[PDB]
RNA sequence: CGGGGGAUAAGCUCCGUGCGUCGAGAGGGAAACAGCCCAGAUCGCCGGCUAAGGCCCCUAAGCGUGUGCUAAGUGGAAAAGG
RNA sequence: UGGUUUGGCACCUCGAUGUCGGCUCGUCGCAUCCUGGGGCUGGAGCAGGUCCCAAGGGUUGGGCUGUUCGCCCAUUAAAGCG
RNA sequence: CAGGAUAACCGCUGAAAGCAUCUAAGCGGGAAACCUCUUCCAAGACCAGGCUUCUCACCCUCUAGGAGGGAUAAGGCCCCCC
């Protein structure tokens, strides 16, 4: 129905279309996965599939987490997340200890990035919220970039909960919809993504079937 | 009242049967159900009509007396002939024609324009330019009769479009 | 001087109350004077004196007049323009348990008395319930003719 | 659609019914139809 | 306006008689 | 409390004093609550004693 | 209550009334509300009888009794007119 | 009906209620500018006149007067009223 | 995009009231308006949710009613390079 991978950004870099056009495009590495639980009606009241990626040594791991993947019947991993489907025929698909790779997908097939922002630390309001300032000269009085009124006088009387002003911003999940998917390595197992997606070097990111058009 | 007070005919080549409040009809043509409102009983003649009473003469069993009457007489003809209608259509290049259960109308559009049959009710073309639609419910003839009806916005200068048999339309001339 | 509840002389009951093709307000006006333990002749408004209920079958409920689609059960978020409406049959249609909740909670004082009284009440919209284990007492509604 | 607080019969084959509380008379003359509101 | 008209007619309550100070 | 103990004993709060008054027992709206918390038994017996000493008819003219 | 000034407007102003109240007045009644209704505080009592208003729950007392009207939440905002 | 202009009353604030526009920043109503859906026409059609429902979003940049108001210069769907 | 229920409007079957009528019983169509459908927060939601894995055991004291103190496992924290 809607089927997902786990991957790494790792950076960008060029290709040449074979219409001799140019696009850049992200290069993102969908290493191999290995699926843990199955998440059935009756048992939890929806559906999905836990995953789970990387590479780490066993005495890493704390020993709770160890006794549940060997329980599961596979070894320690990293980072573990899910996909939620729709219905019951889809999740009959898949099975525990199955073993899943970048080549599930097919070129020409739109997609979805899911992934966190950037750290930008505590920011102006002119920045975080892109406010316009004030005349820089003819008499300013240290105003030059402090946004100003705020609210009403005696009616009603507060600041309107909900105001837009200072305050931190960025690490915070971010998605976006509908990319395009340019070329798909089996050997090296990485994606070539049209575009820039979110996220900063050597991060987390899922990436999902396409809902809006897919 | 004086429309529900003359009891209702019934043929012998109808089944009729009784069961509290509800009533079926079993007939050649097929068998319907009713649910009857609960301020008026209903009564079978062993002359083989329907008798329905009203208990006191106030507005609304004044109201639903006539109703229950003239609703059972409409249902009972049904069953027993049943209801068809036929449709003629006016102008210079409009076409109809019948592709199995579905009817496709071509008033002129770019576009071809498409209707769905529902169950009950069938379709049926004796020339390019007049139609026909039969079916048992007069309350779904009636419907889809509307629905074909409502395809093209009406035209009081060329007359173009979908008409009844006996209906005429006002007419008044553009003089520029 | 007037007798005065003690530490442990109270004691509580389970009862069950149908919904089945009743009036709201007289459900209501029950489970509020069930709630409170006015029957009981060991009344005191500092302690609460009152007494468990059921309710059962809440999709049932009738109510009367063109309510359906007249009346209106209204809340707020809090922010500016938050303030969005709803109607019984929506109401009814997505939950059940909601429109008996909110009547019998706004029948009950307001204060912390109030307050902590309304976790005496549970209400279900099925024919069942899983607390058949505790034996409750079936209750209905009667008139003391005067 | 006329509307206006009162309406009347304005020629003979104007005829007065009662929809969900509002009063309205119908007439074969678009002219003559109107809704009180 | 409103304000005027409500005090005015909340005087006809019959708990006060219909005479209260103020209109 | 009186009000709570006829009607759980079944009979209502005005017509429990109306019956009161006209037997003529002039006791207490505090012996009669502390009696009642204290003997529904005695409880009992004036309810019923009321109800006896009631009239046919609340509703007559009289 | 009977009048003048006013646009027969003001919670406006100026008169007369063996006229009421507040001002110099607690309680109860109308959600809050000095000028409206009942009612004039010598003090104590874990006692009875009542005015004004109320008796589905908030909140004490009647989801009182008998005969009639209401389809509008009119009840719980107003006029020429239809 | 609205209390939004010009007005009448002096009831709260002279041991202080700091003042017109502009800049920045909102929030709300509909008596609707477009964007949406209908109907009646002295509605060939494009295009017009009028009425009804509808508040999600937008509503430019310049010259002149401090100006509010107002006039003018070039486009867009519009350069909305409070 | 798509779906559900609606305002303005267009309807089918129909007595009161032998006729007629979109209505008083019923059944239908109909919009950036409303509800799901898009993204994010969210069990301090006190009804304090759900599925799993880990340890599930060593003492003393007051007086044996419980409580307090000390020593441990799972884990966490402090310091250190970033
Ligand atoms: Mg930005
Ligand atoms: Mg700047
Ligand atoms: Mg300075
Ligand atoms: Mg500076
Ligand atoms: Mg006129
Ligand atoms: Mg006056
Ligand atoms: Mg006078
Ligand atoms: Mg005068
Ligand atoms: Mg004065
Ligand atoms: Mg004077
Ligand atoms: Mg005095
Ligand atoms: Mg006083
Ligand atoms: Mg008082
Ligand atoms: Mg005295
Ligand atoms: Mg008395
Ligand atoms: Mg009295
Ligand atoms: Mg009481
Ligand atoms: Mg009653
Ligand atoms: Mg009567
Ligand atoms: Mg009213
Ligand atoms: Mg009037
Ligand atoms: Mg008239
Ligand atoms: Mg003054
Ligand atoms: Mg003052
Ligand atoms: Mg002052
Ligand atoms: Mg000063
Ligand atoms: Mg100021
Ligand atoms: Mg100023
Ligand atoms: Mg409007
Ligand atoms: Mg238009
Ligand atoms: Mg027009
Ligand atoms: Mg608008
Ligand atoms: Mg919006
Ligand atoms: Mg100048
Ligand atoms: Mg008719
Ligand atoms: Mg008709
Ligand atoms: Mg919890
Ligand atoms: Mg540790
Ligand atoms: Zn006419």
């Amino acid at each position: 129905a809607r089927k997902g991978i786990l991957g790494t950004k790792l950076g960008m870099t060029q290709v040449f279309d074979e219409n001799n056009k140019v696009v850049p495009v992200t290069v993102v590495k969908a290493g191999p996965n290995v699926v843990t639980r199955i998440r059935t009606t009756e048992r939890d009241g929806y559906s999905a599939v836990q995953l789970a990626y990387g590479e780490i040594s066993p005495r890493k791991v704390i020993k709770p987490v160890a006794g549940q993947f060997a329980a599961a019947g596979v070894n320690p991993r990293r980072h573990v997340a899910e996909l939620r489907l729709d219905d019951e025929a889809a999740v009959a698909e898949y099975e525990v200890g199955q073993e899943l790779t970048a080549e599930i997908f097919s070129d020409g097939a739109y997609v979805d990035v899911t992934g966190t922002s950037k750290g930008k630390g505590f920011a102006g309001t002119m920045k975080r919220h892109g406010f316009r300032g004030q005349g820089a000269a003819h008499g300013a009085q240290a105003v030059h970039r402090r946004p100003g009124s705020i609210g009403g006088c005696a009616t009603p009387g507060r600041v309107f909960k909900g105001t837009r002003m200072s305050g931190r911003m960025g690490n915070d999940r971010v998605t976006t919809q509908n990319l395009k998917v340019h070329k798909v390595d089996a050997e090296n197992g990485v994606l070539l993504i049209k575009g820039a997606i979110p996220g900063r070097n050597g991060g987390l990111v899922v990436v999902r079937s396409a809902i809006k058009r897919g | 009242s004086r429309i529900g007070k003359q009891p209702v005919p019934v043929p012998s080549g109808v089944d009729v049967t009784i069961n509290g409040q509800n009533l079926s009809v079993k007939g050649p043509k097929g068998t319907l159900t009713l649910d009857v409102a609960e301020p008026i009983s209903v009564s079978r003649a062993e002359d083989g009509a329907i008798v329905v009473t009203r208990p006191d003469d106030e507005r609304r069993s004044r109201s639903l007396h006539g109703l229950s009457r003239t609703l059972i007489a409409n249902l009972v003809t049904g069953v027993t002939e049943g209801y068809t209608q036929k449709m003629e259509i006016f102008g210079v290049g409009y076409r109809v024609q019948l592709k199995g259960q579905n009817l496709e109308f071509a008033l002129g559009y770019s576009h071809p324009v498409l209707i769905e049959a529902p169950e009950g009710i069938t379709f049926a073309v004796e020339s390019p330019t007049k139609f026909s639609v039969s079916g048992i419910d007069k309350q779904k003839v009636g419907q889809i009769s509307a629905v074909i009806r409502r395809l093209r916005r009406p035209d009081p200068y060329k007359g173009k479009g979908v008409r009844y048999e006996g209906e005429q339309i006002r007419r008044k001339v553009g003089k520029t | 001087p007037t007798y005065t509840p003690k530490a442990g002389d109270t004691t509580r009951s389970w009862y069950v109350i149908d919904a089945s093709d009743v009036v709201l307000g007289r459900l209501a006006s029950a489970a509020a004077t069930l709630l409170r333990g006015k029957h009981k002749p060991t009344f005191t408004p500092n302690v609460d004196g009152g007494d468990f209920v059921i309710v059962i079958n809440a999709d049932k409920i009738a109510v009367s007049g063109d309510k359906l689609t007249k009346k209106f059960a209204y809340r707020h978020s809090g922010y500016p323009g938050g303030l969005r409406k709803r109607t019984i049959g929506e109401l009814l249609e997505k939950h059940p348990t909601r429109v008996v909740e909110n009547a019998i909670i706004g029948m009950l004082p307001h204060n912390k008395l109030g307050r902590q009284i309304q976790k005496k009440l549970k209400v279900y919209a099925g024919p069942d319930h899983p607390h058949a284990a505790q034996q409750p007492i079936p209750f209905e509604i009667k008139q003391v003719a005067q | 659609m006329k509307v206006n607080p009162s309406v009347k019969p304005i020629c003979d084959k104007c005829r007065v019914i009662r929809r969900h509380g509002r009063v309205m008379v119908i007439c074969s003359d678009p002219r003559h139809k109107q809704r009180q509101g | 306006a409103k304000r005027g008209r409500k005090k005015r007619d909340r005087k006809h309550s019959k708990a006060n008689h219909g005479k209260r100070p103020n209109a | 409390r009186i009000n709570a103990a006829a009607r759980a004993n079944d009979i209502t709060y005005n017509r429990l004093i109306q019956g009161l008054k006209a037997a003529g027992v002039e006791v207490d709206r505090k012996n009669l609550a502390e009696l009642a918390v204290s003997d529904p038994a005695a409880f009992t017996a004036l309810v019923d004693v009321a109800r006896a000493a009631l009239p046919e008819d609340v509703n007559a003219p009289s």
